[PDB]
């Protein structure tokens, strides 16, 4: 399915969700996925404008997260994913970003799933 | 704050599409020419470079422990140093891909003319200076050509990228916005004209009734 969340904006995102009302890290992994993709797609603008690049090495990791979120996650065919399977593996793509550069998720959750 | 008018703006925005699309068409094949020829210079560059790099060094490296006291002798017979302020011959040239200057490395340095010293090596080292000079001209033109073709490439990808986002659909949405508001204005026209009709008939319906 092609879903693009960047022009997407929902009314509630912490209501009907929270610790034990969905999963404890549902509430945490919300805002995280959002700003993470953002800073990927952003680069691909500026690359044409000057040279053939527009990135360092601290940009290059957010770069691969716009490929990672892509055909792995967004694509799935029509297969039914479970609320577990979703956020679980959403933390295997978040291993490619520095954990010391995360500011949209709390630290006590870093220690629960890495 | 700043919003576009409809009646005044219309005529500008229709010719906007005429101006843009045609301009960019030929802009396209403008740089294409220049990069095709550029391959030719980069390849050809290194031809002389492999040949003369090795035959320069041939003698150099074989005159290091027979030199360091025959250094004196070799520099004496030979033609004195190239000037540090413009010893090379700089050329200015205006060309597309901005005004980039070029240059050729030819200067005097002599050849086969140092008197006294090591029988073979001295003279062979002096001659070798030429194989710096000459060889260096190739890289003298391609590394300056590199900076020119940088400008082009970057501006090229810039315009394409840009066009498909802000410009093109933006120059569209302007006609569209205009259009729709011109169009919708003409609901009030018809509605008013309706009530006008109603009056007219109502008047000829007081001759024949009430």
């Amino acid at each position: 399915p092609p879903i693009d969340p960047l022009p997407s904006l929902s009314r509630l995102m912490n209501n009907g969700v929270g610790k034990g009302k969905t999963r404890e890290d549902h509430k945490q992994v919300s805002d995280q996925l959002y700003s993470a993709y953002a800073n990927g797609v952003d680069i691909r603008k500026l690359v044409a404008i000057i040279g053939e690049d527009a990135l360092t090495e601290n940009d290059r990791r957010y770069l691969q997260f716009a490929d990672a979120f892509e055909r792995f996650f967004i694509n799935q065919g029509q297969q039914n994913r479970s609320i577990e399977e979703s956020l679980q593996i959403a933390w295997a793509l978040l291993s490619m970003l520095p954990q010391g550069e995360l500011k949209r998720i709390s630290k006590d959750h870093i220690g629960k799933y890495y | 704050s700043q919003v576009s008018p409809t009646r005044m703006n219309l005529l500008q925005r229709r010719g906007q599409l005429r101006l843009a699309q045609k301009g960019v068409d030929l802009l396209k094949k403008k740089r294409d020419a220049l990069v095709a020829e550029f391959f030719g210079l980069v390849r050809e560059a290194m031809e002389a470079r492999k040949a003369l790099d090795q035959a320069a060094k041939e003698a150099y490296a074989a005159l290091l422990l027979a030199q360091a006291f025959d250094g004196p002798e070799v520099v004496a017979g030979a033609a004195l140093g190239v000037p540090p302020l413009e010893g090379v011959e700089a050329e200015v040239e205006n060309v597309w891909g901005s005004k980039v200057p070029r240059l050729k490395a030819t200067f005097p340095d002599g050849a086969l003319l140092s008197p006294v010293g090591t029988p073979a090596y001295t003279l062979e080292a002096s001659r070798a200076f030429r194989r710096y000079a000459e060889a260096l001209i190739r890289v003298a033109n391609t590394e300056t050509r590199l900076k020119k073709i940088g400008e082009e490439i970057k501006k090229t990808t810039r315009r394409v990228n840009a066009l498909e986002q802000v410009v093109i659909p933006g120059i569209r949405a302007q006609i569209r916005f205009i259009q729709q508001v011109l169009e919708q204005r003409e609901r009030e026209d018809t509605f008013r004209l309706k009530r006008i009709k109603g009056k007219i008939e109502a008047r000829e319906a007081e001759e024949e009734g009430g």
